[PDB]
RNA sequence: CGUCGCGAAGG
């Protein structure tokens, strides 16, 4: 059951990079500081 | 527990199968699985048949999710007969559109 | 008093509602087989 | 052929012209603006800072600009060239807003009012070295203005007699909107909301001939708003919530009269018909005020969406027709909206327009100039041809 | 000039005769019912006879065909030949065919119709030479099983080129490649000259009319942002407007009453032909359905004026006529319909001319004007022309009544009239 | 007014108007003829322009003389409706004149027989940065053009002219090739207005 | 609105608005109810904000059970415009959720409003 | 039938009809030569030469 | 009164 729980937190944490890495490419008027310029997307 | 889930799942509830040995497999997950079989997503041609099946399966949700947790209707399905409505003229702006360049 | 008038007639102008482009694609799925009189007045439903 | 219920086709047949293309409209034609170019009214002279604001006398041709390079300059405005008249300095203080004031009694005033972040705003005298005065002294609340950073200027009759007098107000730092005198410089009343507020306007509306009685209109950062007369005492006849809106930023009455046009004579007062609350979201929410009258809830005539990050500035025409909303955060962010039939102009904003980061926009009071000022430190001057 | 295109002419001109067997078959497999591989065995005498029955079935549903059957349809047109005869031959079968097509417009919901018109599209090749009046006698049907097949037999004219992305492809063109084809003018004065042809022989009917106004109303939105196309573009729709406004039938009559009101709402058009139109609709209104068709777009598209004269005087030779045709009773019952659509330049318009023209029906302007809302400068030019009647004619109660009235509502406006013209004592020393 | 219109007899129509062929203000439209037997017509104005528009064939084979396509453009020759100011010599060949114009307008005429009289286009070429360009959006015309300058040393890989124009604070140049204006307008850097232009043979 | 069970006050409506602005900044949440409850079931929500403002109220409805279920926090605000235009969409949406990262920016007035809502019940 | 295929870029033309009568073989004296079908617009073998 | 890049109704 330990082994379940470091397999869960192991694969939550490379499910969270990927998807931030997968979030980086959609638009945005972004800038390395990861902060996003506030405007609505219309 | 139908009502208690999202439209994702009321869109693919059928081919699970398919659904889930694309999944852990690489390829591309189904879009109709149990919808296919209704009368709107058969109207549709083409890939209008994928989007149609994912605009009724949220038109779904929304009139499921309102009759199973309603608690004073009359069952005359008026929210049901509009959102048929909805679909149906989405259904044709969207395959009015022609691709080919004229 | 003049330019009080003038902009009393400009105050005093309602909201139209204009046309543009889909206005009317909506029309071709009823189209077919309805009375004259139930298409002009859902064409001033449109406009109005 | 011929040896010589036809009337529409007897006139095709006789003219090729079918729109009143003339002078004989008297509204905008909706969607479609008519607008020209002038030269620049920042070449004679030129500034330093983002000119953080403009304005126009009210009966004068003169266009008065302020900004972060603590100096104001007024130019005397037309098409071909344009001037500097006077240029005053003041160090030590930057001016976040500078107006115009006309007294509405005898014409005979024409103060200068500019403010920063600091804690007192100055008065200037025109008429024609020149002396100012350092308002500075809030008389009893001097906890609630933490900086005159925002402020406007209104008449007002003072209910018994008919001393027509001018007003700046300021924006407080808790809830408070504090109003002063114009000339003088007493405390005369501070009304007070709740939350933060954000901005105000002024109402005026007359009562009899001769005889009016002005409203402020103030909102929340939340969106529901409160306007309460002040020719009485400074209590709250009206408050009513926006149809939605969360973060509202700006709030700008008018189609009458208000600071951007008043009057002159004290008859040739208006109710102002439209009013238009814009949040940060980018949307702005437009009202009329003959269906908004006692709703305490009412409806957006027009939620427009039409620019996308915070605006700031949105203005009227001085005859109440055109909007104009412009967002000071990115490059080219202003548009113009038709307001009787709420349309947006299609062709002018368009990107071969040097609009620049704008952070100030304002109407003439009659000859339809519109000058817009962005960050680099000039002011553009359009000219609507239809004025 | 180019020999190839000296050479497509004559291929374009040659293209309805068979020079050998494989041009025949070619020229031959172009059925409306059958395929290739049945309709390539199909003797003429056996087309012409399932005709013949198929033209009796439309002959007793419907009177008009007893003559095609006596001149067209006969014994001997299975041997009259197309291209043997002579340009006046020619000419008159070719306007003999249109008759037949604009007259069999209307019945293409019916396999008899289908069977028979296959006659003549077999024989006498009007699948390929009188090709437009087919394409746009048929055009209404376009989402149709007939239709796809007339479209993937026929080739194209260059008009209707638009169309070619639908030859031998089972999907039907859609309503948006419809306005594609509808937008370009010189595809509009063709269609037109149709429209009138149908009109003047009077086989206007309540399909085609319906989808010629909905491609006409997605014209005028298509170019709804375009001033220079609208103004090319109003003096054919509105030309036809007029020439179809000029019939009888009460679906022609407010189908042109609909292209009317969208056109005067798309385009602030001039006075003087808002004041002609009105008066064209107003000259012919006969059935029940046509008044109140005819009362919507007078108020609309009188409502749509923004500029003076938008509520000055209408005329007295279409002012009579108004109240010919329409009574100022019922223009109340309009006025007392709950929805209320906006009427209100039309109606002041309506005030000031009843109180210049007739000025003996009082009554009738008090209680109108009671039972409508109305704009403020509308109200104060009304009551300056009524300061005016009221100084040229003697104060009847009536017109004190009124008066009364414009004086309980709105004092400060009566008041400033009068200061523009007078004195409140010497007003009321009159009355 | 400057509007050519043409009738219909056979339908007392109007088949297409053509708005602004000659300006108003040197006269409009002088003369307008058919040619007889032709379908092109030939219409000239007092504004030194003379154009000729033909008639299309009809469109719909069958109906024909009902819908008649707008006259299409065709050849034409101009001047430019006031006295030049600048005259020079393009090519060492003496074949091609450059006229700057007083109606504010460069023009290239030839000399062997007029074919080719055309105006060089005032569409302003991008600035190389990655941005838009200078100048005015709307195509107004350039400024009266005083003094120029000219050579045929390499033509066609640069901007070839240079010129300058009344009052205006920089000098621009032109190409001979492409027949349009070049990227880069030099400032005189002293805020003065620029009255003699050369170049370098 | 009877079965709207627990709506905000102005004030609380007010900091749980700026709250899901900074979210919507800092990109931190998911919108919409479909994507809402799917973010439940897959349990990464801090807490709920939903729109007693929309015809029928039980097109949002049903995420209350399965939050009852799995005892996250969520509470209603009385306008989907308000919603729209504070999440930073120019349509008006019914649900929020706001999603879980202990390293945000944001951390400790996202769990002040998180108190702030399971208190009311 | 009673075609006209004028032609002036090329020189004075010269006729030979086919055997039969169905193709057309036509010829230039500066460098045209064209045979193609006549009652078919169907231009079969058209080649322009120098001589 | 100590307080805090270019761009005249498109490219």
């Amino acid at each position: 059951v330990k082994q379940h729980l470091q397999r869960e937190t192991q694969l939550k944490q490379v499910q969270q990079r990927m998807d931030a890495q997968r979030e980086l490419l959609k638009k945005g008027s972004k800038k390395k500081i990861f902060k996003w310029k506030k405007q609505r997307k219309r | 527990s139908l009502a208690k889930s999202p439209a994702s799942t009321i869109q693919i509830l059928g081919a699970e199968k398919a659904l889930f040995r694309a999944l852990k497999t690489k390829h591309d997950t189904p879009k109709y699985g149990l919808l296919y079989h209704a009368s709107l997503v058969g109207q549709a041609t083409g890939k209008n048949k994928g989007k149609i099946a994912r605009v009724l399966a949220a038109k779904a949700a929304v009139s499921l999710r309102y009759d199973a947790l309603a608690e004073d209707r009359d069952d005359s399905g008026d929210i049901g007969l509009e959102s048929r409505a909805k679909v149906e003229n989405r259904l044709s702006q969207l395959e009015g559109r022609d691709l080919r360049t004229t | 008093d003049e330019e009080d008038i003038a902009l009393e007639f400009i105050n005093g102008e309602k909201k139209d509602k204009l046309v543009n482009m889909n206005s009317f694609t909506s029309m071709f799925d009823n189209i077919q087989n309805v009375q004259m009189d139930t298409f002009f007045d859902r064409v001033m439903k449109v406009l109005t | 052929d011929e040896s010589d219920i036809n009337a529409l086709t007897k006139i095709l047949s006789t003219t090729y012209n079918y729109k009143d293309t003339l002078s004989n409209s008297k509204l905008l034609p909706p969607k479609k603006l008519d607008i020209v170019r002038l030269k620049d009214a920042n070449a004679s002279h030129p500034s330093h800072s983002a000119i953080q604001s403009l304005s126009f006398h009210p009966s004068k041709p003169l266009l008065l600009t302020g900004g972060y390079d603590k100096t104001l300059r007024i130019y005397h405005i037309d098409g071909k060239t344009n001037h500097l008249v006077t240029s005053l300095h003041l160090v030590g203080s930057p001016i976040q807003t500078c107006t115009f004031y006309t007294s509405l009694s005898n014409q005979n005033q024409q103060n200068i009012f500019t403010a920063g972040r600091r804690r007192y705003m100055h008065s200037w005298d025109l008429s024609l070295t020149a002396k100012i005065e350092k308002f500075s002294r809030l008389y009893g609340h001097e906890s609630t203005q933490r900086s005159f950073e925002n402020f406007k200027v209104a008449h007002l009759q003072n209910s018994q007699t008919n001393s027509v007098h001018g007003i700046v107000l300021l924006q407080g730092n808790n809830g408070w909107i504090n109003i002063l005198h114009s000339t003088s410089g007493l405390w005369l009343m501070g009304c007070k909301i709740e939350g933060v507020i954000t901005d105000f306007c002024i109402d005026y509306q007359p009562i009899s001939r001769g005889k009016f009685r002005t409203i402020l209109i103030a909102v929340n950062a939340y969106g529901e708003v409160w306007e309460f007369d002040l020719n009485k005492n400074g209590h709250v006849i009206r408050r009513w919530k926006d149809q939605g809106g969360v973060g509202i930023t700006k709030i700008q009455v008018g189609g009458g009269t208000t600071t951007t046009c008043p009057a002159l004579q004290i008859s040739k007062i208006k109710q102002n018909r439209w009013l238009a609350v814009g949040s940060e979201s980018g949307f702005v929410n437009l009202y009329d005020r003959n269906n908004a009258m006692t709703s305490s809830t009412p409806t957006p005539v027009a939620a427009l969406d039409q620019l996308t990050t915070t605006i700031s500035n949105l203005q009227f025409s001085p005859d109440g027709q055109i909007l104009c909303m412009a967002s000071r955060a990115v490059k080219d962010a202003l548009r113009l909206v038709h307001l009787p039939s709420c349309s947006v102009f299609s062709n002018w904003p368009t990107s071969g327009t040097p609009l620049g980061k704008v952070t100030s926009v304002a109407f003439s009071p009659s000859g339809g100039l519109l000058a817009v000022g962005n960050e680099q430190g000039k002011v553009r001057l359009w000219k609507l041809n239809h004025y | 000039s180019s020999l190839s295109d000296q050479l497509a002419q004559v291929a374009s001109n040659n293209a309805t005769v068979a020079l050998d067997r494989k041009r025949r078959q070619k020229l031959h497999s172009a059925s409306l019912i059958y395929n290739s591989k049945t309709a390539a065995t199909q003797d003429y005498d056996f087309i012409f006879e399932n005709a013949s029955k198929a033209l009796e079935e439309l002959s007793q549903i419907e009177p008009k065909f007893a003559i095609f059957s006596r001149t067209l349809f006969s014994e001997s047109s299975i041997s009259l030949d197309r291209n043997v005869q002579t340009k006046e031959e020619i000419k008159d079968l070719d306007n003999a065919i249109n008759a037949y097509l604009l007259l069999a417009s209307s019945k293409w919901y019916l396999a008899p119709t289908l069977h028979a018109t296959e006659w003549l599209v077999r024989r006498f090749q009007i699948h390929v030479k009188n090709t437009e009046m087919l394409l746009l006698s048929t055009l209404n049907y376009y989402q149709t099983p007939v239709f796809k097949r007339i479209l993937s037999i026929i080739k194209l004219p260059p008009l209707f080129n638009c169309l070619s992305n639908f030859v031998r492809s089972e999907k039907p063109p859609t309503a948006l490649t419809m306005i594609k084809l509808f937008n370009d003018m010189d595809f509009l004065k063709l269609y037109t000259s149709y429209l009138d042809q149908c009109i003047k022989h009077n086989a206007t009917y309540t399909n085609q009319l319906l989808f010629t106004t909905c491609c006409f109303i997605n014209v005028v939105a298509f170019n709804s942002n375009n001033d220079e196309k609208l103004n090319q573009l109003v003096p054919i729709l509105l030309e036809i407007s007029a020439k179809l406004l000029a019939s009888k039938s009460k679906d022609c009559q407010i189908a042109a009453h609909t292209i009317l009101v969208v056109f005067a709402t798309a385009l602030p058009l001039k006075k003087t032909i808002i004041l002609a139109a009105m008066e064209t609709i107003l000259s012919n209104l006969d059935a029940k359905e046509a008044k109140h068709s005819a009362l919507l777009t007078i108020c609309k598209l009188f409502q749509t004026l923004k500029g003076q004269g938008n509520v000055d005087q209408l005329p007295s030779k279409i002012f009579k006529l108004f109240d010919s045709k329409f009574d100022t009773v019922s223009i109340l019952t309009f006025l007392d319909k709950e929805d209320k659509p906006v009427c209100d330049k039309f109606i002041t318009s309506y005030t000031r001319s009843i109180a210049r023209y007739d000025r003996s029906k009082l009554n009738i302007i008090l209680s109108l004007l009671k039972k409508i809302r109305l704009e403020r400068y509308e109200v104060r030019l009304i009551i300056t022309d009524l300061i005016y009647l009221s100084e040229i004619l003697e104060d009847k109660s009536q017109l004190v009544e009124l008066f009364e009235y414009f004086i309980s509502i709105n004092e400060d406006l009566v008041l400033k009239c009068l200061k523009s013209l007078g004195l409140t004592g010497e007003l009321f020393e009159i009355r | 007014s400057g509007d050519l219109i043409f009738y219909d007899l056979d339908r007392r129509s109007r088949i297409h108007v053509l708005k602004n062929i000659h300006r108003e203000s040197y006269g409009g439209v002088t003369q307008a003829t058919f040619l007889n037997g032709q379908p092109i017509i030939v219409t000239s104005g007092g504004d030194n322009s003379l154009k000729e528009y033909v008639f299309d064939p009809s469109l719909s084979q069958g109906s024909g003389d009902v819908v008649v396509q707008p006259p299409r453009y065709l050849r034409s020759r101009g001047g430019h409706s006031q006295p030049p100011s600048y005259i020079a010599f393009a090519d060492s060949q003496s074949h091609f004149m450059l006229s700057a114009s007083k109606d504010r307008s460069l023009w290239s005429f030839s000399l062997r027989k007029d074919a080719q009289s055309q105006e060089m286009s005032q569409r302003l070429h991008k600035k190389q940065d990655g941005g838009r360009v200078g100048g005015s959006t709307i195509k107004s015309k350039f400024p009266e053009i005083v003094a120029l300058a000219i050579e045929n040393a390499r033509i066609g890989e640069w901007e070839n002219i240079i010129t300058a124009h009344k009052d205006e604070k920089f000098a621009r140049t032109w190409d001979m090739r492409n027949k349009r204006v070049g990227r880069w307008t030099f400032d005189t850097t002293d805020d003065g207005f620029v009255k003699s232009v050369a170049m370098s043979q | 609105n009877p079965k709207a069970f627990p709506l905000a006050d102005a004030a609380l409506t007010q900091q749980i608005l700026d709250v899901v602005q900074q979210a919507a900044n800092l990109r931190q949440l998911k919108k919409g109810a479909n994507e809402a409850t799917k973010t439940l079931n897959r349990g990464i929500s801090e807490f709920i904000i939903m729109a007693a403002d929309c015809e029928p109220i039980e097109i949002l409805l049903h995420l209350p059970l399965l939050c009852e279920d799995k005892n996250v926090p969520y509470v209603f605000v009385p306008s989907r415009v308000a919603l729209g235009r504070a999440c930073g969409v120019s349509r008006p949406v019914i649900a929020a959720s706001i999603t879980t990262n202990d390293a945000s920016a944001i951390k400790t007035q996202i769990y002040a409003v998180k108190d702030k809502i399971e208190t009311l019940l | 039938k009673a075609l006209d295929l004028s032609l002036k870029e090329f020189g004075p033309y010269h006729i030979k009809y086919a055997k039969n009568g169905t193709h057309l073989l036509i010829t230039g004296r500066k460098g045209h030569v064209a045979s193609m079908d006549w009652r078919k617009g169907q231009l079969r073998a058209e080649l322009f030469l120098n001589e």
